[PDB]
């Protein structure tokens, strides 16, 4: 049982860190994606 | 700016977000579940043993 | 803490308690009974003698 444990164990210490990293990266990606959408907008300034 | 027909920066951002959300889904699944294998989309040798 | 799916410490503690229970039961039974052999699950040569 002890030997089988090592093969299939969640290891919450690592999994919560991976989850936090993923959440941070997702929020950062959404931020930079919303910021990047304003880039094609400055053409109207040249238009008029 | 010069091009609005394609915002490649948005495309790369979408790809990065997709990879990160795949990692996030894996982490959330393994966290809610007790196992690490979890219906081995992951390694096969581990569940075989 | 790192693992919740299996707790090995509690398991080996259970094994130790189970090992102790046998000696406890044997001692109590030999105390209640007058004889040491007592239906020799113990040594059988002594029972024959």
């Amino acid at each position: 049982s002890e030997a089988q444990s090592r093969i299939q164990d969640a290891d919450y210490a690592t999994e919560v860190s991976n989850m936090s990293k993923a959440q941070i990266i997702q929020q950062a990606g959404n931020s930079v994606l919303a910021k990047a959408n304003q880039v094609p907008q400055q053409v109207l300034s040249l238009l008029q | 700016a010069q091009v609005i027909n394609t915002n490649s920066l948005s495309l790369i951002t979408q790809n990065n977000i997709n990879k990160n959300q795949s990692a996030l889904s894996s982490s959330i699944e393994r966290l809610s579940s007790g196992l690490r294998i979890n219906s081995a989309k992951d390694d096969a040798a581990g569940q075989a043993i």
